[PDB]
């Protein structure tokens, strides 16, 4: 009555997609310059 | 007859031919599962019988 599907399906293998970069806020280290500016939260320099 | 040589030696060969058979399938179903219907896999052997016509042949009279 209740039997396995007895059904066949064939992998093929694993490829890279996509690599996300972990855009996250880092650690602010002083230098002492005066010159020399840090990003709080988001934005990019042009 | 000096014939029957060949008929004994005939059952002989289809008799090793039919165990070398049922030794090949279960060693093809050693690690089966869940055959038709679902009911699990068995093995199987087979028997020699002398065909007494006395010296005869041999045969196999059921799996």
């Amino acid at each position: 009555q209740t039997t396995l599907p007895s059904g066949l399906q064939i992998g093929t293998g694993v490829r890279p997609v996509a690599t996300e970069r972990l855009h996250s806020q880092g650690n602010l280290s002083q230098t002492n310059n005066s010159k020399d500016v840090a990003i709080k939260g988001q934005g990019f320099f042009q | 007859a000096l014939l029957n040589i060949f008929d004994i030696a005939g059952s002989a060969l289809a008799a090793q031919s039919k165990r070398l058979n049922v030794a090949a399938s279960n060693l093809a179903n050693a690690d089966s599962v869940t055959g038709p219907d679902g009911q699990p896999y068995r093995a199987k052997q087979v028997v020699f019988q002398v065909d007494a016509a006395a010296t005869g042949g041999v045969k196999v009279a059921s799996v």
